[PDB]
């Protein structure tokens, strides 16, 4: 079922967050390390993963393809451990790399928020939160390839 | 092991707080997926 989900491990703790879209679950590799996930009485198995991109998809190929437009405010749909999903609006900064520019959000939430989606004004997922640098933490807007 | 629990719809919120800076940073991405600052 489409939506944003907590990734829990078993006491129970929230290790991250992910996005269900088009029958595929999307999260950051470092959240699950590719482990299988229980969803009801079913099991979701990894289908594609890449440590360098820090991304993994379950049940099918990576489906999220929208990208930041470079000018507009975005929203982090943050799902922190123990807190209701909440939308945080921000203008991304930029990671300048030898292979091009990547949007980045200067927002610092608990580690279990990793995998939370960043959204454009149309509600499309432009990437996931939780792989970044310290300058105060700055997350890349990490998007995969469809 | 690991399991998932639904937490919400993927939706923009009109009532959203605006916060955070927009730094411009030169970075490198290594084979382990780690970003590092460059000067
Ligand atoms: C349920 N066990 C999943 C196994 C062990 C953890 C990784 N993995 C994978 O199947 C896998 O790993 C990469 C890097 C891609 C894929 C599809």
């Amino acid at each position: 079922t489409d939506g944003v989900y907590r990734v829990m491990t078993r006491g129970s703790t929230q290790v991250g967050v992910g996005v269900m879209q088009e029958g595929v679950f999307h999260t950051m590799w470092h959240v699950t390390k590719g482990a299988a996930l229980r969803s009801g009485e079913g099991r979701l198995d990894p289908y594609w993963g890449d440590v360098k991109q820090d991304l993994v998809s379950y049940c099918g190929p990576w489906k999220l393809d929208a990208a930041w437009d470079g000018l507009s405010e975005v929203q982090l749909l943050a799902v922190p451990p123990g807190e209701r999903a909440k939308n945080i609006q921000t203008l991304p900064g930029i990671f300048k790399t030898k292979d091009g520019d990547i949007g980045a959000v200067a927002l610092d939430y608990p580690a279990g928020t990793s995998g939370s989606p960043i959204l454009d004004k149309s509600g499309r997922v432009i990437g996931l939160y939780g792989n970044g640098v310290v300058i105060s933490y700055v997350s890349a807007i990490t998007q995969g390839k469809r | 092991d690991m399991y998932i629990e639904r937490a919400g719809d993927i939706t923009w919120e009109k009532d959203a707080e605006v916060t955070g800076n927009s730094p411009r940073l030169d970075v490198a991405l290594d084979e382990s997926g780690d970003f590092s600052l460059v000067e």
